[PDB]
């Protein structure tokens, strides 16, 4: 995405029931940052969740590591928070070479200046003044107006964690539920005419695959026709009627 | 044009406690934690004494302690030294990113012991008598406090002709210093016989006789 | 090296302009919180403006359009233009470092003070042109000679405007400059005297010169003070 917004402006998006391959930014490697919490990274595409909520925005290099489930920091405490058990996984890249420019791109922010923690997930998004004691101002920016949001900024010169960072929060979440997007499967070709296994979607068996003389009706997928004989099965891909012996 | 109110003068003794006030408004004082304290000498600059109005600052002197009672403020200043007799002030956020000074607190110190003024009275120079001009140099040093009056002496006769009476000046030493001016004619120099400055500086008048030239 | 340095003050007339420079020192004013304060000498502490770290100007009410504040971060100065000047500006103008979270004494709670001080500046606004000034070099008494306490002087006499930072014999002399303050006289001429306790024995070996200098004038009057002699 060409435009995204601050940490503490963070936007929430929810992508549900297709097919999504995340181990194929693998060898794309447009990375520095490649992490996951609390779940393993390689079968992300094989078993998969419900709530697939996803967030983006835009982060100073040096702040990385506050992006820790529980530990604190400038993003934790006061810009973004993720729980003790963050479901999800987080990975950063550079953004100064297309999402920063000359003299500083003064656009992106960072709240500072709240009284107490965030919430998981939560958008702090407000229009509150600080107070450290009890006195609050009278509108005009003084002493302890302290409106919370200080501009970053990020040049092309600036040093290693001064630089803005693409990253993004996989909100994940498991409530039973119907099943929303998962990766993509692995459909390796037929065979025919020879005893061989086989596992199509769900249900499996072993035997030969040929063909057939009957038709089907528009929404079979697998045929048993004498006490859970399961024989007559369409191909998922050709959506053509086969015979299992 | 915009400043606090406050006591122009308070005093008390060495070693105990005196409360100096700073009245504010509605949007200065009585809304804001900034009564804060500074510590003037006359011909320098302010000195941070008390700030952020129940905290104390590192290391100063802790014979200085503010606070605040709504619009009326305090300085609780406990324990009175011979450092204290200066200008003082006291300044409170104004409200809508302001500021404002206080009215002025001029502390009196009690108790200290006063000093006799080392009283010589000046001929005025060679230089200015041919230029048709004179001038009676009166100076006046080492005194305590700053109450003086001006009673001129020209050989038995009172002169009122221009009577300037002078405001108190601090030294560096924690005293006083002044310096008295009488401009009289050349013509009129060589026919008075003597002259004698008599400042009555808390009650007391020594004078020096001077006179006009020989030669 | 905390410092603060207010010069630049001089004649100017009600209805012109004049631009000071507090160069701050020990800090930088690009990330801190600053402030003037204007005084008569002796009088109450007047404020006068609150430029912030990051070019934010906040101004006092009779202030308020008339004086012009400026900085330039690199070069860590603060200007004080000044337009629509007025009768009541006779007043010494410190500047002086606003504390804040962002100046490095206070960590949580309110700031609100100005910690690093300078001398002030002496900005004389005043329909009264330049004169010179009479150096009157004061004759010493011979009572005072024979007592030991050598009181000789020199009358800085009749010149305006303030001031004149006495020093004696190319500076060399140090202990005893006390330079009294002036009264103002009814001729409206400013009068200070400056009588120095040296011993009695330097009397006519060591060469008196006052080194007086009216700034505002460009007359530095090398005058010498002689004992009575015939």
């Amino acid at each position: 995405a060409t435009r995204f917004a601050s940490v503490y402006a963070w936007n929430r998006k929810r992508i549900s029931n297709c097919v999504a391959d995340y181990s194929v930014l693998y060898n794309s490697a447009s990375f520095s940052t490649f992490k996951c919490y609390g779940v393993s990274p390689t079968k992300l595409n094989d078993l998969c969740f419900t709530n697939v909520y996803a967030d983006s925005f835009v982060i100073r290099g040096d702040e990385v590591r506050q992006i820790a489930p529980g530990q604190t920091g400038k993003i934790a405490d006061y810009n973004y928070k993720l729980p003790d058990d963050f479901t999800g996984c987080v990975i950063a890249w550079n953004s100064n070479n297309l999402d920063s420019k000359v003299g500083g791109n003064y656009n992106y922010l960072y709240r500072l200046f709240r009284k107490s923690n965030l919430k998981p997930f939560e958008r702090d998004i407000s229009t509150e003044i600080y107070q450290a004691g009890s006195t609050p101002c009278n509108g005009v920016e003084g002493f302890n107006c302290y409106f919370p949001l200080q501009s970053y900024g990020f040049q092309p010169t600036n040093g290693v964690g001064y630089q803005p960072y693409r990253v993004v929060v996989l909100s994940f979440e498991l409530l039973h539920a119907p099943a929303t997007v998962c990766g993509p499967k692995k459909s390796t070709n037929l065979v025919k005419n020879k005893c061989v296994n086989f596992n199509f979607n769900g249900l499996t068996g072993t035997g030969v695959l040929t063909e057939s003389n009957k038709k089907f009706l528009p929404f079979q997928q697998f045929g048993r026709d004498i006490a859970d004989t399961t024989d007559a099965v369409r191909d998922p891909q050709t959506l053509e009627i086969l015979d299992i012996t | 044009s915009y400043e606090l109110t406050q006591p122009a003068s308070v005093s008390g003794s060495p070693g105990q406690s005196i409360t100096i006030s700073c009245t504010g408004t509605s949007s200065d004082v009585g809304s804001y934690n900034l009564v804060s304290w500074y510590q003037q000498h006359p011909g320098k600059a302010p000195k941070l004494m008390i700030y952020e109005v129940s905290k104390r600052p590192s290391g100063v002197s802790n014979r200085f302690s503010g606070s605040k009672s709504g619009n009326t403020a305090s300085l609780t200043i406990s324990g009175l030294q011979a450092e204290d007799e200066v200008d003082y002030y006291c300044c409170s956020y104004a409200g809508s990113s302001t500021w404002v000074f206080g009215g002025g607190t001029k502390l009196t110190v009690l108790s200290q012991p006063k000093a006799a003024p080392s009283v010589t009275l000046f001929p005025p120079s060679s230089e200015e008598l041919q230029a048709n001009k004179a001038t009676l140099v009166c100076l006046i040093s080492d005194f305590y406090p700053g109450a003086v009056t001006v009673a001129w002496k020209a050989d038995s006769s009172p002169v009122k002709a221009g009577v300037e009476t002078t405001t108190p000046s601090k030294q560096s030493n924690n005293k006083y210093a002044a310096s008295s001016y009488l401009s009289l004619t050349p013509e009129q120099w060589k026919s008075h016989r003597s002259y004698s400055c008599q400042v009555t500086h808390e009650g007391s008048t020594v004078e020096k006789t001077v006179a006009p030239t020989e030669c | 090296e905390v410092q603060l340095v207010e010069s630049g003050g001089g004649l100017v007339q009600p209805g012109g302009s004049l631009r000071l420079s507090c160069a701050a020192s020990g800090f930088t004013v690009s990330s801190n919180y600053m402030s003037w304060v204007r005084q008569a000498p002796g009088k109450g502490l007047e404020w006068v403006s609150a430029i912030y770290s990051g070019d934010s100007t906040y101004y006092a009410d009779s202030v308020k359009g008339r004086f012009t504040i400026s900085r330039h971060n690199p070069k860590n100065t603060l200007y004080l233009q000044m337009n629509s000047l007025r009768a009541e500006d006779t007043a010494v103008y410190y500047c002086a470092r606003l504390v804040g979270a962002l100046t490095n004494i206070v960590v949580s709670g309110d700031g609100g003070a100005f910690d690093i001080w300078g001398q002030g500046t002496m900005v004389t606004v005043s329909s009264a042109s330049t004169k010179g000034p009479s150096v009157f070099p004061l004759a010493p008494s011979s009572k005072s000679t024979s007592g030991g306490t050598a009181a000789l002087g020199c009358l800085v006499k009749d010149y305006f405007p303030e001031p004149v930072t006495v020093s004696w014999n190319s500076g060399a002399l140090t202990s005893g400059v006390h330079t009294f303050p002036a009264v103002l006289q009814s001729s409206g001429l400013y009068s200070l005297s400056s009588v120095v306790t040296v011993p009695s024995s330097s009397l006519g070996t060591q060469t008196y010169i006052c080194n007086v200098n009216h700034k505002p004038s460009n007359t530095k009057v090398d005058k010498r003070v002689e004992p009575k002699s015939c």
